[PDB]
């Protein structure tokens, strides 16, 4: 019937520039795997979130940026 | 949708956000039919019917009485018009409830859609470009810079969620059937909402100047129905 | 009173040497697109039709 | 100290005032060839500039 | 003030100790590079403070 | 004679060069037309380089090279110290300066062409298009400093004016009795000083991202190419309102001039003359309502860009009710100045369908954004031009212009570019996009229409030509027979024709008042009003 | 111009007295000025292949 | 009498002679954009005809000058209204000069104000260290309060008409910003962050650079100043070439605070 599933009105970025959307769900999954990590279900819903929204060449930048400790965005929570 | 050679009216709407404009279209030049029958009726009474005035009446110069009555007709038409120009504006951000992300980049050349959205059960992104066919790979019966070799496919009666950007020079994504239309910064990311309610191939331009490849760019976009669509995203 | 036939016979004969000289530049033209000749403009008409591009208005797409 | 002193030299000098300077006779032939080449020099390697030929 | 900054600039200057920080993509572009040289960042520029060693990697 | 710093022979110059740069603005039109007439590249050969810049290289004499230097240039300085009562411009050295930089503003700009790139940018030279891994040769390096020449001539061109209005008028000339041409410049030099440092930043910091690579506008470090949008617009919006002040002057001078009655409501048209050039300032982003603005900064621009449409309403309606009442005496300048009050209006009303933030986002860069400015431009701001040379010819060169010659030159002007930039509207309301060599095989229709157009205008211009070897030659040969009309005003009813010899200009300003041509001195004595 | 203020010294031109008619002054003023872009569409086509 | 009366001007405003002068600062301006382009993109070799288009310019400054100091002292048609038509055409002009600013402030609002995402989440971001006002910075504030008090104690001192408090009083506020370009010359030479340092390194040396380019040109307006009140040609009842210096300075005491509370104070 209705098999589809996406993000849906995340309120606290409710403009069409949804670039800090595709950012802090970046963040927010990031930060949830190094600290607090006792499920992944909802730590997963900043990684199904960042997915969606999200170019293939910046998940390629944001994965390098990281690796060489170049990141520009806080990275390590702990 | 489809031009028409000859034509003077708007593209076929297949989109209640399209079908708004439309609506507000001919709201605002019916209240410009009014002012243009003034001002066309108003010069053909003075060229014509005082022309052959040899006494000026030229001791009619202040007008109090006439002064301050055209100053609130701009005053009354703008207020009227301007409510049917505020709900479309906040009804048209009405991204509380989707159902699908697609995403559309276009690096100068073409465009690169990826369908993100894990509902497919292969759990990979499906990516593929849209370059123009040229003249000499032409197809005969495909439309000149306006059909592209790799196409793209959407659901109907969908809560659709675009992400438009690029990686490059600025070019914006336009679809005058569809009433989308956003810049494709480079640094950033902009998305629309449109639900699609009839089957059928939409075709677009890509209006803002990239360089010497601006009219080598088209948005080609059909519509096929839900299992339809999921046919093919099983396969690709 | 001689004066008003002069200007309507200036503005008439503008015209003319515009469009005259409009030829002339036109066929000292380059070749044309071959997606005019009023066949190709045939065969994309049922691609429009098996899809329904213009149900309402016309979509002919027929200007060779 | 000199501004009476340049207001009779000025003043009824019949001279055009850029020439009307006591101190004014070294200020413009080396002027004048720095000006005879600054602005040919900047134009003569615009065709050096159509052919591709830079440094 | 000025002295204890003055003597902070002959540490960087001396030994990394094991190479620079590698700087971010922001801090350091080199599109077009400079034309009164060959790859000078300003009319005057003291290597205290703009090294700028590339790391390929 | 080349430096003389009267600002008479400086304004003869600017009118010189704004006619120059006019056969080079249209001749780059006529190319950009020709390859529109049909699909696939006619004469560009496969070449979509060199249309982008042709486009570039044709939109900026026309807007810079033209209208700027001749509604500001080639009548300012010579309308503004003759009608005010000074003998020149109160700066009169500085007045040599703003006309020769703009032929180095053209030296600047056709070699800008000629070298290997050329600058396939746009008008709006935007910065990722723009930028030196984009654009590589010096063509823009060129385009973006000729840009600059002319943004400081037109910057010092309008110091120039605001003291000169407010100290060097004569005894009784009090503030609010000046001719509505003072008032358009002097309104237009407060928004030509608070619009072009703006623009100067806007250019500058595109030249330190090019060579200097210091990211305002690069990506990679963070700089917005969409800072751009809102720093070079802010200056974009005031700069096509400085197209049409001094073009709400010339035809309040010659609508009541023409007709012989003063014009409807003066004190209402100067207060609403300012508003439009101070509210212009608060609307500089209805241009990029598709860029990604919120969803109430979009709401507030809707709202405020159609308050511009409350002033010139004023200024329109006025103009209407100026020549309700009097006489109409349809000569050369009367034609232009009542085709102006239909066309350039038919550009508001396209106006306030373009300015609303909810219709825009099915509009942007089409071609129904060129048929509504182009009804603003070539119908508003050339309308006022030939309508204030006209209106002024053999007043100032001596000559009358062959006013049986002059009235075909309005009919091919006037019908031989709206069947031009009429079916622009339907072009652009399917969506054709902008500065396109070759367009979809559907828009091949009106594109051959407003094809055969460019010819009909641009025959005009060639006929044009004429009128000026006819005003120079043999241009005293006609007030002495019946081809030329002398005086601009008709006797009344009951005014006799052998006392009318007597008092022959009834004007209102003292430029009839003067010779023509006028003197080399003028003004010699303090002259006196009321 | 600083004096003379005549009917035909106002202008930088020569327009009666010249040696050459003025139709070869005027017409080649407004030509040459018409024919620049017929060659910025020659040094750029020929520069770029075209002809 | 009348014979005296037809042998002069019945109008105050000012005739000037034709100079030439205005086609050689035109000719400098091309040569100067002209030549700037092209060391970019090669086509000489050297930069140095942009050092020659800045010697060209400035000397035909003088030239331009030197007329008008002839103008000024030397033939004199500066009435009562001419005296007011360029002290309303200087202070109506550095309304253009500090709307320039915001051509600079408005970008610093640009990314600051709202956060990016190429940056860091805060401003200044990571890797780039900015100097506190309560550093080296709150002496050029101080430098030119001390300054804003000298150029109003020499003002008043100069119509005062003594020379020992008018000719000594503007020595000291000439070396008072020589030394200015000096502590500006210290963060163009010590500070980490660089041109190129992002949108950061871009708007901190504009908001900050263009402050420091009007310096060259002020320090040179004093150079006139003192020259000139030596050589007695300013007067204590007509001073135009000594009352553009002091509105060239009693607003900046206003730009550079607006500069200061932005790009140190909330730019930390
Ligand atoms: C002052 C402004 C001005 C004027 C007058 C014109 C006049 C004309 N313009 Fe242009 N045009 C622009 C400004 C102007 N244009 C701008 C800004 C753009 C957009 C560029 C960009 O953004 O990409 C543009 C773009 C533009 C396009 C491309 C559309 C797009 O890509 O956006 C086309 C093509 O049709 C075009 C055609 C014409 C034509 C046929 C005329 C005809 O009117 C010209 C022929 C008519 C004449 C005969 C009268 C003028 C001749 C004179 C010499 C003036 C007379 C004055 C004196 C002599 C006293 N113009
Ligand atoms: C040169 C003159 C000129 C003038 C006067 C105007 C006047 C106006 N312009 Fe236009 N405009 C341009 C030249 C001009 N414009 C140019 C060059 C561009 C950009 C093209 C480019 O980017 O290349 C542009 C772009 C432009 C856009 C951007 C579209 C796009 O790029 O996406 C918009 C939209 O808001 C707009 C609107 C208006 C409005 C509302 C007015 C209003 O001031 C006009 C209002 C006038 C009236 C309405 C008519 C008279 C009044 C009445 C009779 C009474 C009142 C009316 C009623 C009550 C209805 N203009
Ligand atoms: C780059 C620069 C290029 C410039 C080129 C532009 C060329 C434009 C030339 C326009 C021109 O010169 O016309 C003005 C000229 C003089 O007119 P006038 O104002 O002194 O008054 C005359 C009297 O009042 C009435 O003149 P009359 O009525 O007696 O003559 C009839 C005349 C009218 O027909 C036309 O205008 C169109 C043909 O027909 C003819 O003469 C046909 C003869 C073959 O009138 C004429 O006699 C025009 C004759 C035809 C010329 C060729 C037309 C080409 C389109
Ligand atoms: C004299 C020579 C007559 C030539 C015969 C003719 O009618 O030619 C039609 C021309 C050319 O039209 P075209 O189809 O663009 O021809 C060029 C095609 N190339 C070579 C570029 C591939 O097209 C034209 O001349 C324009 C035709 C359309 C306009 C018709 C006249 C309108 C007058 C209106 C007056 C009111
Ligand atoms: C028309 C002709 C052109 C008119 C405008 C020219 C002005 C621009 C000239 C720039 C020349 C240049 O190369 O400037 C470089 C300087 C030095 O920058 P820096 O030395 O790298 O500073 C970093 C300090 N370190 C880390 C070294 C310790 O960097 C700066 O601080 C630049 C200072 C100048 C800022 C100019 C702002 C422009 C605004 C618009 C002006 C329009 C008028
Ligand atoms: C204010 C003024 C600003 C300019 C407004 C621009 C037009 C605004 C839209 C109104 C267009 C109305 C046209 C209605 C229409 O569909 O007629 C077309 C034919 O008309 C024609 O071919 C002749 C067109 C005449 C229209 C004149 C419009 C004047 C403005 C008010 C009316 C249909 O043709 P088609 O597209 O179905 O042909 C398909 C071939 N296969
Ligand atoms: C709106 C679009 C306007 C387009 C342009 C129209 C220009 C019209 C100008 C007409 C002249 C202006 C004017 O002041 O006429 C006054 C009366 O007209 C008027 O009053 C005009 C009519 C105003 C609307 C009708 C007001 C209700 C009248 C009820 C009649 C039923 C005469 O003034 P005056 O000669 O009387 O002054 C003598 C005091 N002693
Ligand atoms: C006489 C025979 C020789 C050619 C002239 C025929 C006169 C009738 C009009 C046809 C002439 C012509 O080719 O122009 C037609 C358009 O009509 C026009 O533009 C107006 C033509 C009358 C002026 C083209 O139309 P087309 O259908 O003949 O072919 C066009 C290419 N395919
Ligand atoms: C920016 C340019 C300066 C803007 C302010 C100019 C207006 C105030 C200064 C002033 O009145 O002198 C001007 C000369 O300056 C100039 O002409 C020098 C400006 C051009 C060279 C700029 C060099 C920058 C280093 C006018 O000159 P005038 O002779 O017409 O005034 C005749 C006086 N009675
Ligand atoms: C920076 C770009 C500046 C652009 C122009 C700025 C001009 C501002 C001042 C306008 C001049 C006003 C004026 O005429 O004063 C006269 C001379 O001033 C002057 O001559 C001022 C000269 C300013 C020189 C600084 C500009 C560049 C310096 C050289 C490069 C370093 C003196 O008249 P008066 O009142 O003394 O007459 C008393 C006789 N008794
Ligand atoms: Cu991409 Cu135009
Ligand atoms: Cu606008």
């Amino acid at each position: 019937n209705s098999p589809l599933h996406t993000v849906g009105f995340d309120a606290r970025f409710p403009q069409q520039n949804q670039t800090k959307h595709c950012w802090q769900s970046y963040v927010d999954y990031h930060k949830c795997v190094n600290m607090k990590g006792e499920d992944f279900a909802p730590c997963k819903v900043f990684w199904k979130t960042y997915n969606a929204l999200c170019p293939l060449d910046w998940i390629e930048k944001w994965d390098d940026q990281r690796e060489k400790g170049i990141f520009a965005g806080d990275i390590n929570s702990d | 949708d489809v031009p028409t050679p000859y034509a003077c009216y708007f593209q076929d709407s297949a989109t209640p956000n399209q079908e708004g404009i439309l609506e507000l279209h001919d709201n605002i030049m019916f209240y410009l039919l009014v002012i243009l029958g003034l001002v066309s009726w108003m010069l053909y009474t003075i060229v014509m019917t005082y022309s052959k005035n040899p006494i000026a009446y030229k001791y009619i110069k202040h007008g109090q009485t006439i002064e301050v009555i055209w100053t609130i007709f701009p005053a009354v038409i703008l207020l009227i018009i301007a409510f049917p120009s505020f709900i479309l504006l906040y009804l048209c951000d009405e991204v509380i409830s989707p159902a699908m992300t697609i995403k559309a980049i276009g690096y100068q050349w073409y465009w690169k859609y990826e369908y993100s959205d894990f509902i497919n059960d292969s759990g990979e992104t499906v990516e593929f470009e849209s370059y123009v066919i040229p003249d000499e790979l032409l197809e005969e019966g495909q439309l000149r810079l306006l059909d592209t070799d790799t196409s793209m496919v959407v659901p109907v009666d969908t809560h659709i969620r675009f992400v438009v950007t690029a990686a490059d020079v600025i070019h914006d994504f336009a679809i005058p059937s569809l009433g989308i239309k956003v810049d494709a910064t480079p640094g950033r990311l902009n998305q629309v909402s449109a639900l699609i309610q009839r089957e059928g191939v939409f075709y677009g331009a890509c209006s803002e100047l990239c360089g010497t490849g601006h009219a080598n760019m088209p948005i080609k976009i059909e519509a096929v129905s839900l299992p339809k669509f999921l046919e093919w995203l099983n396969e690709q | 009173k001689g004066d008003s036939s002069f200007i309507a016979k200036g503005v008439a004969a503008g015209l003319l040497f515009s469009v005259g000289l409009f030829a002339v530049v036109r066929m000292a033209g380059g070749q044309d697109a071959k997606t005019m000749n009023k066949e190709w403009q045939l065969k994309s008409d049922e691609y429009l039709k098996s899809k329904n591009a213009n149900p309402w208005g016309g979509y002919s797409q027929v200007q060779s | 100290n000199k501004v009476i002193q340049l207001q009779k030299i000025f003043q009824s000098s019949t001279k055009p005032l850029w020439w009307r300077h006591p101190r004014s006779a070294l200020y413009l032939y080396p002027f004048y060839a720095i000006f005879a080449v600054a602005v040919v020099t900047p134009l003569l390697y615009i065709p050096n500039a159509i052919r591709g030929i830079k440094a | 003030v000025e002295k204890e900054h003055a003597e902070h600039r002959e540490h960087l200057k001396h030994v990394p100790d094991s190479e620079w920080p590698r700087d971010y993509e922001f801090m350091n572009i080199r599109s077009k590079p400079f034309f009164w040289g060959d790859g000078d960042k300003t009319l005057f520029w003291n290597p205290v403070v703009n090294r700028h060693i590339e790391h390929d990697d | 004679w080349l430096y003389s710093t009267n600002a008479k022979d400086i304004a003869v110059l600017y009118f010189m060069l704004a006619i120059f740069s006019g056969m080079a603005g249209t001749a780059m039109s006529l190319i950009i037309r020709l390859e529109l007439a049909a699909p696939g590249s006619q004469y560009l050969h496969g070449n979509s380089q060199l249309f982008n810049v042709l486009v570039v290289g044709h939109a900026v004499l026309m807007i810079f090279f033209l209208v700027m230097p001749a509604l500001i240039g080639g009548f300012g300085n010579y309308l503004l110290p003759l009608m005010i009562g000074a003998t020149d411009t109160a700066f009169p050295r500085i007045n040599n300066i703003a006309f020769w930089v703009l032929p180095m503003g053209l030296v600047c700009l056709v070699t800008s062409t000629l070298v290997e790139s050329g600058a396939g940018t746009g008008w709006t030279v935007y910065p990722p298009l723009s930028s030196i891994q984009a654009h590589s040769g010096p063509s823009v390096d060129l385009a973006i400093f000729a840009l600059h020449l002319t943004s400081i001539s037109s910057l010092l061109g309008a110091i120039n004016f605001i003291v000169t209005t407010l100290n060097m008028r004569t005894n009784g000339m009090t503030m609010h009795k000046l001719p509505l041409f003072v008032w358009s410049i002097f309104i237009t030099a407060f928004l030509l000083l608070l619009s072009l440092p703006v623009l100067s930043a806007g250019i500058t910091m595109l030249l330190l991202d090019r060579n200097f690579n210091t990211s305002f506008f690069e990506v990679s470090g963070g700089g917005d190419p969409i800072l751009y949008e809102h720093l070079f617009w802010f200056f974009g919006h005031p700069e096509v309102y400085i197209l049409i002040i001094p073009g709400f002057g010339i035809i309040s001078h010659v609508v009541s001039t023409y007709s012989k009655k003063p014009v409807f409501g003066e004190i209402s048209m100067v207060y609403a003359m300012a508003s439009i050039g101070l509210l212009g300032f608060l609307v500089w982003s209805h241009h990029m309502y598709i860029v990604g603005l919120d969803a109430d900064t979009r709401a507030y621009f809707t709202s405020a860009t159609m308050i511009i449409a409350i002033p010139t309403g004023i200024k329109i309606f006025s103009w209407l009710a100026t020549i309700h009442g009097g006489s109409i005496r349809l000569a050369t300048p009367m034609l232009y100045a009542i085709a102006f009050l239909f066309l350039f209006t038919m550009g508001g009303l396209t106006g306030v369908a373009l300015a609303n933030a909810s219709l825009d986002v099915a509009f942007h860069d089409t071609y129904y954004v060129v048929g509504h400015f182009h009804y603003v431009l070539s119908m508003g701001a050339i309308f006022s031009l030939f309508a204030g040379y006209y209106y002024w010819s053999p007043q100032i060169l001596g000559l009358n212009y062959n006013e049986k010659l002059a009235q075909i030159q309005f009919w091919l002007i006037f019908i031989g570019a709206n069947v031009i930039f009429f079916p622009m509207h339907f072009l652009g309301i399917n969506g054709m996009p902008r500065r396109i060599p070759d367009y979809p095989d559907a828009f091949a229709g009106w594109n051959y229409v407003a094809s055969i157009g460019s010819f009909i205008a641009t025959l005009s211009l060639f006929l044009f030509i004429y009128i000026l070897y006819d005003q120079l030659v043999n241009g005293l040969n006609n007030k002495v027979n019946n081809k030329s009309v002398i005086y601009n005003k008709a006797p009344d009813f009951v005014e006799s024709n052998t006392i009318f010899n007597l008092n022959t200009v009834k004007s209102s300003s003292i430029e009839f008042l003067l010779t023509s041509p006028p003197a080399v001195h003028s003004f010699n004595t303090p002259a006196v009003q009321s | 111009v600083h004096f003379k203020d005549g009917v035909y010294e106002n202008i930088p031109f020569k327009v009666k007295g010249r040696k050459t008619p003025y139709a070869l002054s005027h017409f080649g003023f407004f030509a040459i000025g018409f024919a620049v872009p017929f060659v910025a569409c020659y040094v750029q086509l020929k520069k770029s292949g075209a002809f | 009498t009348h014979l005296e009366r037809s042998r002069h001007q019945q109008h105050p405003f000012h005739m000037v002679m034709p100079s030439p002068w205005p086609i050689v600062v035109s000719f400098a301006l091309l040569s100067l954009a002209l030549s700037t382009a092209l060391t970019m993109h090669g086509y000489i070799g050297n930069m140095n005809m942009v050092y020659l288009a800045l010697f060209v310019l400035l000397t035909s400054s003088i030239l331009w000058f030197r007329d008008i100091v002839a103008e000024a002292t030397y033939l004199g048609d500066h009435t009562m209204a001419v005296r007011k038509g360029i002290n309303l055409g200087f202070l109506m002009f550095v309304l253009s000069e500090v709307l320039i600013f915001a051509g600079l402030f408005w970008a610093y609002f640009h990314s600051a104000m709202s956060p990016d995402v190429t940056l860091g989440a805060c401003w200044p971001p990571v890797g780039i260290e900015a100097v506190q006002p309560t550093e080296l910075p709150l002496l050029n504030t101080i430098i030119l309060l001390s300054s804003g008090a000298t150029v109003t104690y020499s003002h008043h001192a100069l119509i005062a008409g003594n020379r020992n408090k008018a000719l000594s009083g503007l020595l000291i506020t000439f070396w008072l910003i020589v030394i200015f370009v000096t502590c500006q010359y210290i963060e163009y030479t010590n500070a980490a962050f660089t041109i190129s340092d992002g949108v950061y390194g871009s708007v901190f040396y504009a908001g900050t650079g263009l402050h420091f380019l009007h310096m060259v040109m002020l320090a040179a307006m004093l150079g006139v100043n003192y020259w000139r009140m030596r050589n007695y040609h300013l007067t204590a009842g007509h001073h135009v070439g000594y009352e553009t210096t002091i509105i060239y300075t009693h607003v900046l005491d206003v730009i550079w605070l607006f500069l200061y509370v932005v790009f140190y104070w909330w730019g930390v």
